[PDB]
């Protein structure tokens, strides 16, 4: 368990980064 | 050699448990984050930090953020009480598992055999062993032989090959 | 079945996953890095010349700020097979351990400051050098990734 | 911590980097294990979902913890190191005679059995005397 | 059924939470009001 | 925005109250073992009224379960009523009848508040009859099992706890832009 | 609760009583008997007294409850109602 | 903490070892009982 949350928060991360990185551009 | 199964740390409490354990942590976020967040009267128990803070709860471990309103502090309350009762009753049949599975001595003698009466013992029906049994002068075989000739239906087998098939069936329950 | 070196090679490839994505960075920096290179250099216009020397700074500092994580991470992953008696990953691992080591002790641009320093950076050699070194990178680690993986299946199932 | 580090420091909050750098995140994950509370907690899914299994994993373990060693505590079990006779003859620690010029050594010497040639090759490169005179000796 | 007692507690807290709640947003407004 | 929350508002109560009520009416909560089968007895699948055996000779016959000290009394009493259920669908219906209110009288903003209320209390009538059910079950004829009806009163409580929290969410909005406007005024 | 709050009322830390009124007070009380934490420590010795032993009873409380059920739920002992005529 | 942590957890799983062995105790109650154990004595009258 503790490895698959690890591994889905850096997914998770990711997308926050990419969506991020959109709405910042957009701005 | 039982194989733990993994997921074997969920087994001190039930199934249905943990289910209402979700189910409840889910009711006590939304409630918090309603009574937190509905009167125009600022607040940071929006849906995504109750269920931090009831998550966090839920561990014993506290969060930046607590209730300060009454409604608020009566969900925390009641939560932390839930909590606690919960953490205490995992560890404390966990324990009682364990100690259990610490005390169980096996079969290593005639005594042992002899005392216990949850596994059957039955030898062949016509052979030196019954006879042995059945004029033994000795205490731990004569208790054998007032527990043998018992209802089993029949603790005794007519060919080896049956006794050493009977016993494989029995998952430990003949010997 | 499930075993100390098993829950490191787990932990292994979830790690790995964040060398992939800083060498992709890398790559993509320095292909920015390059764009602006081959193109036209010319600083005519102030405005433009300012903007691209705090482009150059700007993307030098964030792979500078980018490069600790990426070495001491691997030496995580060398410590951990060390712990767990795995050789022959340590000994695959172990040459890039030394190669980062030099690289980020030696400093061989005569400055002696930065490991990517500004000035230095956009000269043709340099920038090939970095842009070989990384698609290497990605590659080592893109194999180490797969083994690990298999390594992690092997030990589970037996 | 790693994982926390990395989470906070190219997917942050937006600041959120001075905060979860690797030390503070080595402090938070230590102060989780240990069941204190913590100076500073995650505000990011990511960063959340990590000390979210953290905290899990360190309630299972030190209620494990607690729970066998209340077992231990509780029932006594001493194991005899040996339970056979090549147990012995691996173990170097342990050290085993008969009683010099007997029927057992008699035995021993003349045997064809591995572990009793095993045995017999010990007792014969033994320092001091493993033998012995006697019985009650 | 070891632990229902603490669920139905737990409930009960819950339902008293929010008419405490419901109860003090009215006495609010009414007051606010006048 | 406000249209798509209050549409998947009305939506989540509409399917939470028919789960809830296929749940209440279907027969399918626990496939187990008991000695009224006609042959430790024979398989069977129940419901919160009535049980049916399958597997058998009285194959496809359903009977009404035959329920029955003061606290077992009412937990059994409780049980055989079904009214928490029952209460947790009522309350979903109201709560929805609330909200198309709030699509007609859009000045009264104390009303999609009321039909998050009536959804939440709904989601915790249902936690507590799955407790009062699953505690009735058990007595002192094993490897029982849950059935889908079991699982959709699950996703009717987890539906109506979701859209208590977006028609509170939607008074929020609506109280913050009317107030803004009108201090602003 | 109630000591705590007279404690930090009328011999504050010097403001220290909007802190540690009636309601906080019960509030630490309870976050302290469920070994959660604090949104607010006393800073006076007094206060600081009786936030210590009452960490002290917490402490010892719990560890009981959680001993004695385990005893509960590792020895089954069924009582008899009845040992005698009377 | 570390110390904290394993004395909290020692004091807890003694005191339950404590409380399960005083749980366990079963007092004479017959022949049987006495017969098996040997940690008490029992003798009756020389001549008799
Ligand atoms: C292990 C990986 C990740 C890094 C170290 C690998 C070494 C062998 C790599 C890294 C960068 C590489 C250099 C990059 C650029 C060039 C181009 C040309 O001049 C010939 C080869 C040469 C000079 C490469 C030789 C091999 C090289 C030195």
């Amino acid at each position: 368990i503790l490895i698959g949350g690890l591994g889905l928060a850096m997914l998770v991360a990711l997308i926050e980064f990419c969506y991020k990185s959109r709405s910042e551009s957009k701005r | 050699k039982s194989k733990p199964g993994v997921f074997s740390f969920l087994d001190p409490l039930a199934y249905e448990i943990w289910m209402c354990i979700v189910f409840a942590y889910i009711g006590v976020s939304v409630v918090l984050f309603l009574v937190s967040r509905f009167s125009p009267y600022s607040n940071e128990f929006g849906i995504f930090n109750s269920l931090w803070f009831s998550l966090g709860a839920f561990m014993q471990q506290g969060c930046d953020i607590s209730p300060r309103s009454l409604s608020g502090r009566i969900v925390g309350g009641v939560w932390w009480f839930f909590t606690l009762i919960i953490i205490s009753s995992y560890t404390a049949n966990l324990a009682a598992f364990l100690t259990v599975e610490r005390m169980v001595s096996p079969i290593e003698s005639a005594e042992d055999l002899a005392k216990q009466t949850e596994i059957a013992y039955g030898t062949l029906e016509a052979g030196s062993t019954k006879e042995f049994f059945r004029r033994s002068k000795i205490a731990v075989f004569e208790k054998m032989w007032t527990y043998m000739k018992s209802a089993e239906p029949s603790v005794f087998v007519r060919t080896t090959e049956e006794g050493m098939i009977r016993v494989r069936k029995s998952k430990g329950k003949y010997a | 079945a499930f075993t100390f070196a098993a829950f490191c090679y787990m932990l292994t490839l979830v790690l790995c996953a964040s060398l992939i994505f800083f060498v992709i960075w890398h790559i993509i920096a320095f292909d920015e890095l390059r764009t602006d290179f081959k193109n036209p250099i010319d600083q005519g216009n102030p405005a433009r010349a300012r903007e691209r020397l705090k482009n150059i700074e700007r993307i030098c500092c964030l792979l500078r700020k980018l490069v600790v994580p990426e070495y001491s991470i691997h030496g995580l992953f060398c410590l951990m097979f060390l712990c767990a008696a795995e050789w022959v990953t340590l000994g695959l691992n172990i040459p890039l351990l030394f190669y980062h080591l030099w690289r980020y002790f030696h400093r061989p641009a005569d400055g002696s400051e930065v490991m990517y320093d500004a000035v230095s950076i956009m000269n043709a050699d340099i920038l090939n050098y970095c842009q070989k070194e990384s698609w290497c990178k990605l590659a080592f680690y893109l194999l180490s990734f797969f083994y690990y993986l298999y390594s992690m299946v092997y030990t589970l199932v037996s | 911590s790693v994982v926390l580090f990395l989470v906070s420091r190219f997917s942050p909050y937006e600041e959120s980097t001075n905060e979860f750098g690797i030390f503070n995140s080595l402090w938070f994950s230590l102060g989780a294990f240990m069941r204190q509370g913590c100076d500073i907690s995650p505000r990011s899914l990511s960063g959340r979902i990590v000390g979210g299994v953290w905290w899990f994993f360190t309630l299972i373990i030190i209620s494990s913890y607690t729970a066998n060693l209340a077992a231990f505590l509780t029932v006594e079990r001493m194991v005899s190191p040996i339970e056979s006779a090549e147990d012995l003859s691996k173990q170097t620690e342990i050290a085993y005679g008969t009683l010099d010029s007997g029927s057992t050594k008699e035995f021993f010497r003349r045997s064809k059995i591995a572990v009793f040639d095993k045995m017999w090759t010990y007792m014969r490169s033994a320092e001091p005397s493993v033998f012995v005179r006697t019985t009650a000796e | 059924s070891n632990v229902a007692g603490v669920f139905y507690i737990l409930v009960g807290g819950l339902g008293l939470a929010m008419l405490v709640a419901l109860i003090e947003f009215c006495y609010k407004s009414r007051a606010e009001a006048k | 925005e406000k249209g798509v929350q209050v549409l998947l508002t009305t939506i989540g109560a509409f399917a939470a109250f028919g789960l809830m009520t296929i749940a209440i009416s279907t027969d399918y909560w626990l496939y187990t073992r008991a000695l009224i089968c006609n042959t430790p007895g024979g398989l069977t699948h129940s419901g919160l009224w009535r049980i049916c055996c399958l597997e058998g000779l009285k194959r496809g016959v359903c009977v009404k379960i035959n329920h029955f000290d003061s606290a077992e009394y009412l937990l059994r009493v409780v049980r055989a009523s079904s009214i928490f259920p029952i209460l947790s669908a009522i309350l979903l219906l109201l709560g929805g009848v609330c909200v198309a209110a709030s699509r007609v009288y859009k000045s009264k903003r104390n009303i999609i508040l009321g039909a998050g209320i009536l959804f939440v209390a709904a989601g915790l009538s249902n936690i507590i009859g799955v407790i009062v059910y699953i505690s009735a079950n058990a007595g002192e004829k094993n490897h029982y099992s849950y059935g889908w009806s079991f699982y959709f009163g699950g996703l009717s409580f987890i539906l109506a706890e979701v859209i208590g929290v977006l028609a509170v969410n939607i008074y929020i909005e609506r109280s913050r832009e009317a107030h803004c406007q009108s201090r602003s005024d």
